[PDB]
């Protein structure tokens, strides 16, 4: 690498990110904060994504 | 899973893709369920010379 | 063309500008070999079944 | 058979009701030790 | 001939498998109508869906065909019920019933 | 005679196997209409010289 | 027949049974015997490409299409395959190429 | 088969001769036992 | 061994329930057999896709559960119309007809 390459010899960063989902529990998760959790009604859920 | 590559390898990352990135270096696998995150680095990774 | 299946020997004449042999539109039965010009013919890995 | 060949039951020429329908006059049926008879 | 009656059940037999291979001519709209094109051709993650609609437009073909064969098979049961009825009512005994 | 056979089978196997088994009723069905319409009474009789 | 009725328990008869008795173990592959490099450096290499008013068709026949060869001087911005995939394509022949 | 793609044609249980010999002792029977035929002996 | 045809009409009817489920167990192309999974982890508009190859794949699987009961009703149907001119002939009068 040099600086005065052009932009298809510049460095490029990359980050994979590999994952699994909704087949194990979960160690990691979102900005959703938890709510409350409603016993035999019919509401909309969303349980460990 | 990070490193650093060229610019025009970037699209070898993709899964389904062939290069001498994907071949011989790094190979994302058919169903990868995952992110790609590149960026470019050219003022911390090159340097003059 | 890949595949998985029995190869026998075909006794169907292929003209020089043709190559493969569909008996059936779906799928292939015939092929002519690229090394050796003699016509071989794919039948199924599977018989009728049992 | 004229179906095809079986192969795993033994042939009687005694001829009994069809239990099972092998097909093309022939039948298939579990009887005695025990086996299937053809 | 009189008997050709069951000449045409044979015919539409007949009729029926070839109407059946026809629509294996067809690819049901995907790439290309043989499955080993597709398979060798593209790879496995584009190829789930275009394998997905040949085999799909195959299987409607053999739904279509059952559905067709039931309805002869009911047509045919229909006939062989009347040939009983007149198996039992004209063959083993005497039938006061007209026409 | 595809190379990804099994999964196949696996994907879409049971379906198909429910269309032989009404094809197999429909076969079972004429044979039955079969022994109805011809075989009323087993009793078998010499033809008469 | 317990894979195939997809239950322990079978009930007396005669059932049909999809194959799950064969799985082939070895892979045998068959090329033309073509040895000779395919002319990639012309078509790549070459000092002048004409302009796009008048784009120039090259005929590419009777030769071996080796893409690795191309990594090593050259690295190619986009590389976009429409009906074939990127991968299988060493493993694929082609009839009629123009470049 | 392979040319059908699959689709195969099953022989009856009852054969032709089987069928043929049905008919014969039920002519048999009609002309020699009146209605007495089904009924047992 | 007696009492075999009702036993059979009992077995077909759960063989039938039970190939529902095992046909509805498939993803059908899909990426995830549970509907729950592609709403929570795909965005609706490359999503509807999955969705209807699942959904479609479920209710065709349905078509040919309704197909085998209507041929199952079929024989159902032959069988007591049979008892039922029986009972109009066998019980509530003396038959002529022999067998
Ligand atoms: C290819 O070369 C091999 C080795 O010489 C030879 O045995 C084979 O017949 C050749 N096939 C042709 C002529 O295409
Ligand atoms: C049955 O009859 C056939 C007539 O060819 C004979 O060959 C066979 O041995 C007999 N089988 C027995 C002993 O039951
Ligand atoms: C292209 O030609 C130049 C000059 O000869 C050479 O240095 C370079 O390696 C060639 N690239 C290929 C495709 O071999």
């Amino acid at each position: 690498f040099q600086p005065t390459n052009g932009v298809g010899y510049q460095p490029y960063r990359v980050v994979v990110l590999s994952f699994e989902l909704l087949h194990a529990p979960a160690t990691v998760c979102g900005p959703k904060k938890s709510t409350n959790l409603v016993k035999n009604k019919c509401v909309n859920f969303n349980f460990n994504g | 899973d990070s490193f650093v590559i060229r610019g025009d390898e970037v699209r070898q990352i993709a899964p389904g893709q062939t290069g001498k990135i994907a071949d011989y270096n790094y190979k994302l696998p058919d169903d990868f369920t995952g992110c790609v995150i590149a960026w470019n680095s050219n003022n911390l990774d090159s340097k003059v010379g | 063309l890949t595949g998985t299946g029995v190869l026998t020997e075909s006794n169907k004449k292929f003209l020089p500008f043709q190559q493969f042999g569909r008996d059936i539109a779906d799928t292939t039965d015939a092929v002519r070999d690229p090394q050796t010009l003699e016509i071989l013919d794919i039948t199924p890995c599977s018989f009728g079944g049992v | 058979t004229r179906a095809g060949c079986l192969i795993g039951a033994e042939h009687v020429n005694n001829s009994y009701e069809c239990d099972i329908p092998i097909g093309a006059g022939i039948c298939a049926s579990y009887q005695t030790s025990q086996s299937i008879i053809a | 001939s009189a008997l050709g009656k069951l000449q045409d059940v044979v015919n539409q037999n007949a009729q029926a498998l070839n109407t059946l291979v026809k629509q294996l001519s067809s690819n049901f709209g995907a790439i290309s109508s043989v499955l080993n094109d597709i398979l060798s051709r593209l790879d496995p993650p584009e190829a789930e869906v275009q394998i997905d609609r040949l085999i799909t437009g195959r299987l409607q073909s053999l739904q279509t065909y059952v559905t067709q064969q039931l309805i002869r098979a009911a047509e045919i049961r229909a006939s062989a019920n009347l040939a009983a009825t007149k198996m039992s009512e004209c063959v083993l005994g005497q039938s006061k019933r007209v026409d | 005679d595809s190379t990804e056979c099994s999964n196949l089978l696996l994907q879409y196997g049971s379906f198909c196997t429910q269309l032989n088994r009404a094809l197999t009723g429909i076969a079972v069905e004429q044979d039955k209409n079969t022994q109805e319409v011809f075989a009323q009474v087993k009793q078998i009789y010499k033809t008469p010289p | 027949t317990k894979c195939t009725l997809k239950s322990f328990t079978v009930e007396k008869g005669i059932y049909q049974t999809s194959n799950f008795r064969v799985q082939p173990t070895e892979s045998i592959v068959r090329f033309p015997n073509i040895t000779n490099l395919c002319p990639f450096g012309e078509v790549f290499n070459a000092t002048r490409f004409a302009s796009v008013y008048a784009w120039n068709r090259k005929r590419i026949s009777n030769c071996v299409a080796d893409y690795s060869v191309l990594y090593n001087s050259a690295s190619f911005s986009t590389f976009k395959c429409y009906g074939v995939s990127p991968t299988k394509l060493n493993d694929l022949c082609f009839t009629n190429v123009y470049a | 088969a392979q040319k059908f793609n699959g689709l195969t044609v099953l022989p009856p249980l009852l054969t032709d001769e089987m069928i043929a010999q049905y008919t014969s002792a039920l002519l048999a029977g009609t002309i020699t036992s009146g209605w007495t035929f089904g009924a047992g002996a």
